[PDB]
């Protein structure tokens, strides 16, 4: 309930109505997004992400519990994020890269060659529950 | 009276009080030492045999090793 | 007194030397009125160096509106007979 | 500003050749003064030198070959402008102002 | 406008700096540097190199962090060729990569403070990069230059006494830090020169590809030792300092609380140093021991190998990176199945770190450029390679 | 050969990396009150020596 | 979020005809894609959410001289909201100008200019294309395997004309080459 | 916010209070001792691993160690090094030409590493400036002096740096 007073990163201002703010987007975002056939994958992933999304911003009324419960950062990093997927959204309907074409090819390679434990590599952990929804969503 | 135009020298000089003699190389340079702590116990020096136009190139490779720390052998103890 | 315009008679005259001084054009087809492609038998990179040396000459810019119309000789006259930064 | 794209035909292709040939021309002014050229070399010297250089690149049919060589060209412009690397008889890589060639070349060296 | 074109050419500012300034009075408009005045075809010398022969390249990149860019270049042939590194060797190398940290971080501060004025500081930190460039010559054999980390290990083991000396610099460096600061971080004139000079945002930090210090001034929480960790960086404690305003006076506290952190880690490194091999056991990869060369077929025949034609690195390719002192240093290595690369491009911090010195400096005065190059940390040798 | 650089038995002793702070200074009233009772006694001296000079 | 699942969900949702080759290894998860497509792919992981890809690590060019398009382009990009790493890589020869991505990662900028510089690719849309690395006038492009490795020229004073000049270049002890395959 | 914190920041700010620290922190380095070595009477701290000059060895005999290898030749980054070598009149496997640019030279050390005979070293000595760049053209004459002056050094650091090698 408490205003936020600082985000800690220098640019990214504080944003008090952000539960106003983020249901107003991802409400437009699922109407701009139907302007992509239905078949496509990005279509289908944008819309269960940015529904689950919204689900939570319509619950809960503290702003805490929705970053909370999404684990996806602070709200006005959410707010970035919600503003970037509708900028893309415009830029796709106007790409117009839709459909596969006739005589598609695309070679996948999967290389298990090992590498050492000892140098540098990405171990972020696991994601929040959404993301491996999404991605089973997609594949059935 | 080298000390009045040489500084260089003079510091030597003055360093050289209270220090022990290690011993005398074949070209005359003489070595002290003084067995303390100032700069982290490092206290070896040469005093070159020619008090004008000395050089560091000047000091052979039996005494070059404990000049800098090298070795804890003198130059005596090497030669035998 | 002063004047702004460098007089007709001067100019073209300076404009019938630079293309007979100009290479592939024999002083004899360079008629006041002639073509720098048709009757000159000059290519377009021929006709575009010809426009360049008036420039010069007269000491001033030629736009590319202007550096086109400038197709013949008689039309390189009065273009610079009535622009004044021409001096 | 930025860099355009490739040119669709010969007409974009010679358009740009000629906005090219231009601009070189309309620097020789500026080249003069800088390398100090006057009791050198005539300013028109210099235009035939492009003019040649153009000239010798008449034969190529693709436009993506032409916008290189022209690129290339307006690079080497900027460069001899901006950045002057003066050399007496030499401006960037252009020579500023009874026995046939086997005999002189025969008695240069063994290499030809 | 008029144009100032001012290239500080001597250590006073870097040495090839040259900065082409667009004026407004005192007040800069536009900044252009001019690079290249120290490239020396590094990467297309490389690829006429054999492995071995290409690592002292590396050590000449960012001159003043040797052994950190040694070791981005051995993790990345390790990467390539699969290859496991002893513990002792591991922790050997962690401990003189945040040995070079603080001998970076000694000369980026105290080197920004006498171009702005302050002209003590840098003798005092000097004499503490004397003691530690003692250390690079005592394990190497050369103070700068070492070419010590190496692809499976390190060259040579500690010199016995090295760890005890060690200890004794740990004991007495954090005087030394605090003394820097009582000098510098409550003056009011250095908080004059820093404080809100040279502001980024996190937005403009990521746009610009800035890394290190130059990315976690402006409160982005991002250490490649904690976000992608190698060698034994994951057994050890210390904190990752960010800042909240993003400006040159943040950049200064938190190369400050990074060298209180170096002193973190290298008493960890020290006390939980293990015994063991240096280098890696495998027979195709690692020199053999002087003794063994001298009285083993087998050995001799691996010697005579190794030092002709070097080892092969089978057919890949693949981007490493390492946090730097100066930022994240990236190598992308191709190899094409020989015993030298076919391709190594060096990712250098300083090259996305001068790059930002425009939208930087932008409306600032004259004399704030030199606090905004001193805040980025650039060392020419890996801008230009 | 055995014998490597390592830790004494029991590890080295532990080091201090924080900031050790310091306070050292009279801050405050009393430099404001030294200041302004020398201004005041310093006046009436120079008071004193002009009658003197007079 | 690891390379398992940007593999699958990049399969899932990009547009087909982006990519042509998907390469997942422990070495890094790749994506080949052609040059008139490379502008969109990279503004579809900057934007979209799940991926966020916001850093530009560098683009590099390599020579390939027995290939018909003879050079590769290399975009290294990072994810700092995911922690994750992506490779993007396009091909392109001797001149076909590719499409620049300042517009996207404005540290892209000096990237491309020692691309031009080194390899002699041209980016379409780059604000200012010029050489960044090699010495004012220089010709040809040394990273092109076939260009030497001293070059063709050398520099030195020339006390008569008062001025460092360049000459083709003479030199006292050849490049030893060791062929030890 | 407060009369009396604003009245103790007015004062700070007056009287410049931080400005006196800086001052008696600078002060107290006035009376210690001093750091600087007395050269060339005096020297700095140096290992036995210091790779400086480089030297051609002999055995005790006499004859050269260098038994024309060419490894070092090989491994050498810089290509510094030359080497020509033939029968020897006794049959010996020897060099007749070895040279060293040491003004291509990087001082690596990778040379050293590479001889199986310890016949190259890079000696202590890195007092070796000169006053013409052909001087520093190193041949092999020159080298093996260079051995027979440091010897008794180099010897003794071998075997001090044999424990680890
Ligand atoms: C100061 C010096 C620095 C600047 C100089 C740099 C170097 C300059 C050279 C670079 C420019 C080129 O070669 S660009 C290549 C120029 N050539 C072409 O355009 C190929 C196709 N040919 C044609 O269009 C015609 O033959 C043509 C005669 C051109 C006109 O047409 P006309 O036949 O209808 O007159
Ligand atoms: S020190 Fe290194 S560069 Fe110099 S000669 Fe020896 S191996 Fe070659
Ligand atoms: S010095 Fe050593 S490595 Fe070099 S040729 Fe002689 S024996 Fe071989």
């Amino acid at each position: 309930a408490k205003v936020k007073q600082t985000t800690g990163i220098v640019g990214l201002d504080v944003v008090p109505n952000a539960r106003a703010v983020l249901i107003d987007l991802y409400s437009k975002t699922l109407k701009e997004i139907q302007a992509v056939p239905e078949d496509e994958g990005y279509r289908k992933a944008v819309e269960s992400f940015t529904r689950q999304r919204l689900n939570v911003c319509k619950e809960e009324e503290d702003w805490e519990m929705i970053e909370k419960r999404l684990g996806c950062g602070q709200v006005e990093e959410l707010i970035e994020e919600a503003r970037d997927e509708l900028t893309l959204i415009g830029k796709m309907i106007e790409w117009d890269p839709w459909g596969v074409p006739d005589d598609y090819e695309c070679e996948v390679i999967e290389n298990d060659a090992p590498i050492p434990k000892h140098v540098p590599q990405h171990r972020p952990g696991p994601l929040p529950e959404q993301f491996y929804k999404t991605l089973e969503g997609l594949i059935a | 009276m080298r000390c009045l135009p040489d500084g260089n020298l003079l510091q030597t000089k003055i360093h050289n009080i209270g220090a022990t003699l290690v011993g005398v190389d074949k070209f005359g340079n003489k070595y002290y030492q003084k067995l303390g702590d100032t700069q982290y116990g490092r206290h070896r020096w040469v005093e070159y045999a020619s008090k004008d136009r000395y050089n560091a190139s000047q000091v052979p490779a039996e005494w070059h090793g404990w000049l800098h720390f090298i070795t804890d052998h003198t130059g005596d103890e090497l030669l035998s | 007194v002063r004047g702004s315009f460098l007089d007709k008679s001067e100019v073209t005259d300076r404009v019938l030397s630079v293309v007979k001084n100009f290479q592939k054009v024999d002083p004899s087809k360079v008629t006041p009125k002639a073509n720098f492609q048709n009757d000159l038998g000059l290519d377009s990179l021929d006709s575009v160096e010809v426009v360049m040396a008036l420039e010069e000459e007269f000491g001033f810019e030629i736009p590319d509106n202007e550096a086109d119309k400038i197709q013949s000789i008689d039309l390189a006259v009065d273009f610079i007979a009535s622009h004044p930064q021409a001096k | 500003i930025g860099v355009p794209p490739n040119s669709a035909n010969l007409t974009e292709a010679r358009r740009r050749v000629f906005d090219f040939f231009r601009a070189a021309c309309r620097s020789i002014p500026t080249i003069m003064d800088i390398y100090n050229l006057q009791d050198v070399v005539a300013p028109s010297q210099l235009r035939y030198a492009i003019s040649a250089q153009i000239r010798n690149n008449a034969h190529i049919t693709d436009p993506k070959v032409i916008d290189l060589l022209i690129f290339k060209g307006m690079e080497e412009l900027t460069d001899i402008v901006d950045h002057a690397k003066q050399r007496h008889h030499i401006i960037g890589q252009y020579v500023v102002g009874g026995k046939t060639d086997f005999l002189k070349n025969f008695y240069t060296s063994n290499y030809f | 406008n008029f144009t100032l074109n001012f290239g500080p050419q001597h250590p006073a500012a870097h040495g090839v700096l040259r900065l082409v300034l667009e004026m407004n009075g005192e007040v800069v408009e536009r900044a252009e540097p001019h690079i290249g005045l120290l490239h020396r075809g590094t990467e297309k010398l490389i690829e006429y190199k054999t492995y071995l022969q290409a690592l002292p390249y590396f050590d000449r990149l960012d001159y003043v962090s040797m052994m950190a860019q040694e070791h981005a270049y051995s993790l990345a042939v390790e990467k390539l060729l699969n290859c496991e590194v002893p513990l002792r060797a591991q922790y050997i190398r962690v401990l003189f990569c945040e040995i070079t940290r603080i001998l970076n971080h000694l000369l980026a501060l105290t080197t920004h403070a006498m171009d702005v004025g302050a002209l003590t500081p840098f003798l005092w930190a000097f004499e503490e990069r004397e003691k530690l460039l003692e250390f690079y010559e005592r394990v190497s054999g050369a103070r700068m230059h070492a070419s010590f980390i190496r692809p499976g290990g390190v060259a040579q083991d500690l010199p016995l006494g090295l760890c005890r000396d060690i200890d004794s610099f740990t004991q007495q460096f954090a005087s030394r830090i605090d003394e820097l600061e009582e000098m510098l971080t409550g003056n009011r004139i250095w908080k004059q020169r820093l404080v809100d000079i040279g502001t980024v945002t996190a937005q403009q930090a990521k746009d610009w590809g800035f890394s290190g210090v130059m990315l976690r001034g402006s409160g982005v929480c991002w250490d490649l030792r904690r976000a992608a960790p190698y060698d034994v960086y994951d057994q050890l404690d210390f904190d990752v300092p960010v800042g909240t305003r993003g400006d040159c006076y943040d950049r200064y506290c938190i190369r400050i609380e990074e060298m209180r952190q170096s002193l973190r880690i290298i008493v960890q490194c020290l006390n939980q140093m293990p015994s063991g091999m240096i280098k890696a056991d495998d027979r195709k990869l690692c020199p053999p021991s002087r003794c063994r060369m001298k009285l083993s077929m087998e050995s001799l025949i691996h010697h005579f190998e190794l030092y002709t034609e070097g080892f092969s690195v089978p057919a890949s390719s693949t981007y490493t990176a390492v946090e730097a002192p100066k930022g994240e240093f990236g190598v992308f290595l191709v190899s094409n199945g020989s015993n030298r690369p076919y391709r190594c491009k060096i990712r250098a911090p300083g090259f996305a770190h001068l790059q930002g010195l425009d939208f930087m400096s932008k409306h600032h005065m004259l004399a704030d450029v030199v606090t905004i190059i001193g805040t980025q940390d650039i060392v020419f040798g890996e801008v230009d390679r | 050969p055995l014998l490597q650089d390592g830790p004494p038995p029991g590890g080295f002793a532990p080091v201090r990396y924080a900031r050790r702070i310091s306070n050292t200074g009279p801050s405050a009233m009393a430099m404001f009150l030294a200041v302004s009772g020398a201004f005041a006694w310093g006046m009436y001296q120079v008071g004193q020596g002009n009658k003197i000079r007079r | 979020m690891d390379n398992q699942f940007i593999f699958k969900y990049s399969w899932e949702t990009l547009p087909k005809k982006w990519v042509k080759k998907m390469e997942r290894s422990e070495h890094g998860n790749r994506f080949d894609t052609n040059t008139d497509y490379l502008f969109q792919l990279l503004c579809f992981l900057k934007l979209h959410t799940y991926t966020r890809v916001q850093v530009l690590i560098d683009i590099c060019g390599v020579d390939y001289p027995s290939r018909k398009r003879r050079f590769e382009v290399v975009y290294n990009l990072l994810s700092t909201r995911y922690n994750s790493r992506i490779r993007v890589q396009t091909s392109a020869d001797e001149v076909t100008r590719i499409s620049s991505v300042v517009s996207l990662f404005p540290s892209a900028g000096w990237w491309e200019r020692e691309v031009w510089d080194m390899f002699g690719v041209s980016f379409i849309n780059h604000p200012d294309l010029r050489r960044i690395l090699t010495d004012y006038g220089f010709e040809g492009h040394p990273l092109r395997k076939d260009f030497p490795l001293s070059g063709y020229v050398q520099v030195r004073y020339d006390d008569p004309e008062k001025r460092v000049v360049s000459e083709p270049i003479e030199m006292t002890q050849e490049f030893r080459y060791f062929d030890f395959a | 916010k407060d009369w009396n914190t604003v009245f103790e920041r007015s004062i700070n700010t007056l009287f410049l209070t931080e400005m006196v620290r800086g001052l008696s922190l600078t002060l107290k380095y006035f009376f210690d001792p001093k750091v600087t070595i007395n050269y060339p009477f005096e020297k700095g701290p140096l290992s036995p691993r210091f790779r400086g000059e480089h030297a051609l060895r002999r055995y005790p005999t006499g004859e050269e160690r260098c038994i024309a290898c060419k490894l070092c030749e090989a491994v050498c980054p810089a290509q510094a090094i030359t080497i020509e070598a033939e029968e020897r009149e006794d049959g010996s496997r020897r060099t007749t030409r070895y040279d060293i640019d040491m003004t291509k030279c990087i001082y690596c050390g990778f040379c050293q590493e590479a001889c199986p005979v310890d016949a190259i070293v890079e000696g202590p000595n890195f007092e070796f400036a000169t006053e013409t760049h052909e001087e520093l053209l190193y041949d092999k004459e020159k080298l093996l002096e260079n051995g027979d002056r440091w010897e008794t050094e180099i010897a003794e650091n071998l075997r001090s740096e044999s424990l680890y090698r």
